[PDB]
């Protein structure tokens, strides 16, 4: 909850964009990406 | 039923790609790659996690990928007859 | 070797050789299965398929064992028990071996696999 | 290995309950039957959305139902040998 308002499409991206590994964004996976994507940009 | 419903759900799926599954055309296939399902054993994951919910799934693959009634009839009815013969 | 078996109707993959001189197929129901134009598919790693395929006419009765045997194992071929595949020297041996059962429209009905 | 792992990788899972797989204890089991993870199939199916990936799977795993680096590496490596013998 803390890259809300972000669509999961926008999501993907920023996954891409960062070289982060990752499948596709979905209900169950949401969060998960989401800490990844915080862990990143925190570092 | 079709062609590609008879060979999707004749064998287990192993590493074919998206298209192999009923109800996705070239189009639909294109957007799910992009959305990250390369392979078809992905789209059965999501199907699975949903457990094996027919409003959630086909709503899902609407929201997500563009799909039309017959599109996302196709899919499910292909992925249910899969996981109950092969899961 | 690590066993893996699937059985979606009357007839299961009982047995593999490791050795690849034969595979059996189980009846394990109560009723008769005709298994004319069925299929045994061998996939040994990343070998060539195998494919043998039964006669156009036959029948797997309750409860019975159909054995399956490669040239190489020396078998007498005895129909109803035993078949002999003349053309082909063993069923292949490796670290991954799978053993699948195709009814006659092409659907496969049971498996089983050995890793390791 | 155990024979929880031996049972639940010789044969297909159908809908076996969550505590079948491998690594899977009372509270583990418990936790992800409320998280909807009720069934072996549904944790199956998140193994394939994240693409059968150990890290992936093994940490949200720890973070879904709190497991521990044996639960999730046992949990991980029941689903990747299931997934190799019957997808």
């Amino acid at each position: 909850d803390n890259y809300a308002d972000l669509s999961d499409t926008e999501l993907t991206t920023l996954l891409r964009r960062y070289n982060i590994p990752h499948g596709p964004v979905v209900g169950s996976t949401r969060r998960l990406y989401e800490k990844k994507i915080f862990e990143y940009e925190i570092q | 039923t079709s062609q590609k419903h008879r060979d999707f759900v004749a064998e287990p799926m192993g590493e074919k790609p998206v298209g192999s599954l009923a109800g996705i055309g070239e189009v639909l296939g294109k957007k799910l790659e992009e959305r990250g399902f390369d392979k078809a054993y992905v789209v059965l994951g999501q199907f699975l996690v949903l457990k094996k919910d027919e409003d959630l799934f086909r709503e899902w693959l609407k929201d997500t990928a563009g799909a039309n009634a017959k599109q996302s009839r196709d899919a499910f009815g292909a992925l249910r007859e899969w996981a109950d013969a092969f899961l | 070797f690590s066993q893996h078996a699937r059985t979606s109707g009357r007839v299961a993959v009982e047995e593999v050789d490791e050795e690849g001189k034969f595979v059996r197929l189980r009846n394990k129901s109560n009723e008769d299965q005709s298994m004319g134009n069925w299929q045994i598919k061998r996939q040994n790693g990343d070998d060539p398929l195998l494919t043998y395929r039964f006669p156009p006419k036959f029948t797997l009765k309750a409860g019975q064992v159909v054995t399956i045997w490669a040239a190489g194992a020396g078998a007498t071929h005895s129909p109803p028990t035993d078949l002999v595949w003349k053309a082909q020297n063993t069923w292949g041996c490796g670290n991954s071996l799978r053993t699948a059962l195709i009814n006659s429209t092409g659907e496969e009905v049971a498996m089983r696999k050995l890793v390791r």
